[PDB]
């Protein structure tokens, strides 16, 4: 052979640059992302940098190379190109003045589907369920949002339906298994086909948008995992529930629009399953309902609410240090029993619970040496050090734990 | 109908058969942060703006523990979309190594 | 600075426009409608777009659906060819005869302002052949009329004849002399 | 009447009793407002995602408009006439209790979205559909006999929100 | 040496120096819309 060209093969054929994927393509670098978001595509780290260039240091991002060669073949990327035609084919309609022919171009539009982007990136139903963790996460937030400029309001309402879809199942099949409320929002942890997911959920407030948050980067991982959620919820309920879609009543529409609306028609082994069966709960007003019926109706039990308005019942949830009727045939409890016989599982006792006391902690559901440090090496010194040091930065926030609950339990 | 058919079925094959699948690794459990915790977690006056002053992205929490009374008592967390959008942005943009911890 | 071929004749063409001296059958072009009086030849000939390919499809269609299982007036538009207009005038059935000023073979329609001004017809230069265009489901179209009217258009086509006599054909009386293009 | 009513901009929206009073106003500014009775979910879901309250910022500045994040601040502007809550707002507004005129000047006003929202390609066209869908829906009676145009709020705020 | 493979998502470097960077851009942007408003009423 003649004499090989130095950096032109082993890591300089295995990866390339942002610039070249972008180039090789001959795609936008938004759509080069947008397709990269749907493909499950991300930059890979090689073992040496500047090999993996062309000899260069340099600030790069590297893409495997047969993963981007790959990508060029796809119908996705085709109908990116045939959404830009339609733009400019659109616009000369528009810019004339003749809107019959435009609005004629709107019926005469097909749209790219994300079908076949799944198939190819969740080949089986149990890999998809492991996605759904991150899936769930935007589409429970893209729900509790005030709809935009950037945002459309029947993005919001399709992300709310599949919201409400995915409650009603959980409530439905009696899949929760820990609740977990926080400062950031609610988590619920659910075994769906036996793999327990794991999702946040905010509180119903109004939710002050930043301009500095990306609303297009967010757009098309809702465009997917949207997508992925219509899929997973098609499977789970003809495998083993019910009709899909579901209908919803719409004078039941008009007074909750969260979950006591939106029934559903078909044609147990957990003992979080089993609780509160044969309880009727009456919500107060001052709690949230929507994160608290959903819990409820999982478990067991049956809600009446003071907003419905706007009997059976065994126990009443209220948040007021001044309780005001005071019956003798129900038990009054904050919200945070319910927060913990969920946890448990054990059904705990109200005692600490009542109208007007302060309530439990809430916990998460989750010489020598020195002397013969010597005969150690550079590579096994510099480790040992390391975990000495990693050791003592947790032992010593114990420490200040401890030292914490000792000056506050004085008080 | 759309998306009104079912694509797995019988479908029992992996995606993570060629080693160059880096699945996405989900986020870190959450660890004693509630509405009410046990109160040796709420931050001391000092470390209030300390921790405002630490530049984001090298800082341990996103957030300030905070104790509440009441459920009633609860904050809407105003800095939730910034959360997700950045988890987004760490999907796509941020490098995927394989490890040996 | 170093530019393409096309791009420097067509920016030489450009120069070569205004630094010659032109014969007063052109540049009696480019004296042409202003913006007010253009904005309302265009508020009455939009109402007269002719019925676009779909539209009359569709319609046919409807003629077709329910005619063969279970009176009209001839309804009025813009008329667009040159062949046809120089027809029209002549015969003589034309209101109002708008010409583009810019047409590729300038050749082309240099008879035309002074046909009609031999025959009696109101006619107006209006600026944009793509303007004329749009007006008519065309690209280009050089030249558009109008005929007939329904009698609600008919007062405003009146005064849209009378308003461009007086605007156009009274403040271009010296267009018919005067060679232009002596800009230093 | 739109000082009263706090509507001198556009895309807002406010809560109002209707009486024998309030309807003969209610025909003056008729060409600048579309009215109707709302249901429940329109009125609980357009308070959870929409809500205004001025109020004191860090130590000087007032005029802080910000959002109904919490409770507690709902505590200390109310309070002592029964509500404690968002919730209990939602119930004086749904019902027309004695805090109605308390807290009905508590929300001032409401900010809706426009419709549309855009300058463009597809956001003329839908515009131009939605533009024409205006004069169909909505009529300007001009007479002194003008029937009051009453139209559905859970279809209009299922597009506002 | 008893090691549990894993994968791991380094940092996204810039993300403080962009974050800062759009927080300045939102704000500039909304002050020129502002500026628009007022010249046009000029007119």
């Amino acid at each position: 052979m003649r004499i090989k060209k130095k950096n032109t093969r082993g890591n300089a054929r295995n990866f390339i640059t942002r610039s070249q994927a972008v180039r090789k393509l001959q795609v936008s670098l938004a759509d080069f992302r947008r397709l990269c978001i749907f493909k499950g595509i991300y930059p890979r780290e090689p073992r040496n940098k500047k090999k993996a260039n062309k000899g260069s240091t340099a600030p790069t991002t590297f893409y495997y190379a047969k993963d981007i060669q790959y990508l060029m073949h796809e119908p996705v990327l085709a109908k990116f190109r045939e959404h830009k035609t339609f733009a400019r084919k659109l616009t000369r309609a528009l810019g004339r003045g003749e809107v019959s022919s435009a609005k004629r171009l709107e019926e005469n539009r097909d749209s790219y589907t994300l079908d076949h982007i799944i198939k190819e990136r969740y080949p089986s139903f149990p890999d998809a369920i492991r996605d759904i963790d991150d899936a769930l996460n935007m589409l429970f937030l893209f729900s509790n949002l005030p709809s935009t400029n950037q945002v459309s309001s029947k993005i919001i309402n399709d992300a709310q339906k599949i919201c409400n879809q995915w409650l009603a199942y959980v409530a439905k099949e009696r899949l929760v298994r820990k609740v977990f409320v926080s400062i950031k929002g609610v988590y619920y942890q659910a075994n769906i086909k036996g793999e327990e997911v794991r999702w946040l959920v905010p509180f119903k407030f109004p939710e002050n948008i930043p301009s500095d948050v990306d609303f297009r980067i967010m757009l098309t991982f809702l465009e997917f995992y949207s997508t992925l959620l219509h899929f997973v919820l098609y499977k789970l309920y003809t495998d083993s529930g019910l009709i899909y879609p579901p209908k919803l009543d719409l004078k039941k529409d008009k007074i909750i629009s969260g979950l006591s609306s939106y029934i559903l028609e078909s044609r147990y082994d957990s003992p979080v399953a089993s609780l509160f069966s044969a309880f009727v709960f009456y919500v107060s007003r001052e709690v949230p309902i929507d994160i608290l019926e959903f819990l409820i109706l999982s478990c067991g039990g049956n809600v009446i609410s003071e907003a419905a308005m706007d009997s059976k019942v065994t126990h009443q949830i209220v948040d007021r240090p001044v309780l005001k009727n005071k019956v003798a045939g129900r038990t009054y409890i904050q919200p945070q029993w319910i927060f913990d016989c969920i946890n448990k599982g054990e059904l705990v006792p109200a005692n600490k619970y009542l109208p007007g006391e302060a309530l439990p902690p809430h916990l998460s559901p989750w010489e020598e040496k020195k002397l013969k440090m010597i005969m150690m090496s550079n590579k096994q010194k510099k480790l040992y050090k390391k975990m000495k040091y990693s050791n003592a930065k947790k032992e010593e926030q114990a420490e200040n734990l401890k030292k914490k609950k000792k000056q506050i339990a004085k008080q | 109908e759309n998306y009104q058919y079912d694509l797995w079925g019988d479908s029992t094959e992996t995606n993570d058969h060629v080693m160059h699948l880096r699945a996405p690794k989900l986020p870190p459990p959450t660890n004693e942060e509630s509405y009410n915790p046990p109160e040796e977690y709420l931050l001391s006056p000092e470390e209030k703006e300390a921790w405002e002053n630490t530049e984001y992205s090298e800082r341990e929490r996103n957030f300030i523990p905070q104790k509440y009374s009441a459920l009633r008592k609860v904050p809407g967390y105003g800095e939730s979309i910034r959360e997700r959008f950045e988890r987004s942005l760490d999907l796509y943009l941020a490098p995927r190594v394989r490890k040996n911890k | 600075v170093k530019w393409p071929e096309y791009v420097r004749v067509q920016r030489q063409k450009k120069i070569l426009s205004i630094r010659l001296k032109v014969p007063p059958t052109i540049a009696q072009f480019q004296y042409t409608l202003d913006r007010n009086t253009a904005a309302e030849t265009f508020k009455l000939f939009n109402k007269y777009r002719p019925e676009t390919a779909a539209e009359k499809k569709e319609r046919l269609t409807k003629e077709a659906a329910a005619v063969a299982e279970g009176a009209s007036p001839k309804p009025y538009a813009v008329k667009y060819g040159l062949n046809h207009v120089v027809a029209l005038i002549e015969n003589k059935k034309a209101k109002l005869v708008l010409i583009a000023n810019d047409v590729d073979p300038i050749e082309l329609v240099v008879f035309l302002p002074a046909l009609c001004k031999k025959m009696g017809v109101p006619y107006a230069i209006v600026k944009g052949k793509a303007r004329l265009g749009t007006l008519v489901n065309q690209k280009t179209s050089a030249v558009a009329a109008l005929t007939e009217v329904r009698a609600e258009d008919e007062a405003a086509l009146a005064k849209l004849v009378s308003t461009i006599d007086a605007n156009f054909a009274d403040k271009y009386d010296e267009v018919k002399k005067h060679w232009g293009g002596g800009i230093l | 009447i739109l000082s009263l009513l706090r509507l001198v901009e556009t895309n807002t929206g406010v809560f109002v009793k209707l009486t024998k009073n309030v309807y003969p106003l209610l025909k003056v500014i008729a060409p600048y407002v579309v009215i109707g009775k709302p249901s429940l979910s329109s009125i609980r879901s357009l308070i959870q995602k929409r809500g205004r309250i001025i109020y004191k910022g860090e130590n000087e500045a007032e005029p802080h408009e910000i959002v109904l994040n919490d409770n507690n601040i709902v505590e200390e502007q109310l309070g002592d006439h029964g509500i404690i809550c968002v919730e209990d707002i939602i119930h004086e507004i749904a019902t027309m209790g004695e805090s109605f005129s308390v807290c009905n000047f508590f929300l001032q006003p409401f900010k809706l979205n426009r419709e549309v929202s855009g300058f463009g390609s597809l956001n003329r066209l839908r515009k131009i559909k939605q533009r024409e869908a205006e004069s169909r829906t909505r009529q300007f009676s001009n007479a002194a006999t003008a029937p009051v145009i009453e139209v559905d709020i859970d279809s209009l705020l299922a597009k506002l929100n | 040496l008893n090691s549990n493979p894993e994968i791991l998502l380094r940092k996204r470097r810039n993300a403080d120096r962009t974050r800062i960077e759009r927080q300045e851009l939102a704000k500039k942007k909304r002050e020129e819309q502002i500026k628009k408003k007022r010249s046009n009423k000029n007119k």
